[PDB]
């Protein structure tokens, strides 16, 4: 803004400003194994 | 003698990114005769 009145004058001026950021991760690995070997498949006694 | 003479703004931006990967994996095998070593493999 400015301004003259009559001598007399004013002026003004501004800047406001706000940043944000956010970064988000999340990561799942599950593993099963399940593994039988017989070698001997059966005794019976 | 009076004047005045103004001006405002107002602006913003915004920006994203976004990513999901997802994976499943399974197996089942059956071996019947062999070799356990070979079997195995």
């Amino acid at each position: 803004s400015s301004s003259r009145k009559r001598r007399s004058s004013s002026s003004s001026s501004r800047s406001y400003t706000s940043h944000t950021n956010e970064i988000h991760k999340g990561k799942s690995y599950q593993l099963l194994v399940v593994e039988n070997t017989v070698e001997v498949a059966q005794f019976i006694n | 003698t009076k004047v005045e003479h103004r001006c405002t703004t107002n602006k913003l931006s915004e920006k994203h990114e976004g990513s999901f990967i997802q994976g499943a994996e399974k197996s089942i095998s059956l071996i019947r005769g062999g070799r356990s070593e070979y079997g195995a493999a």
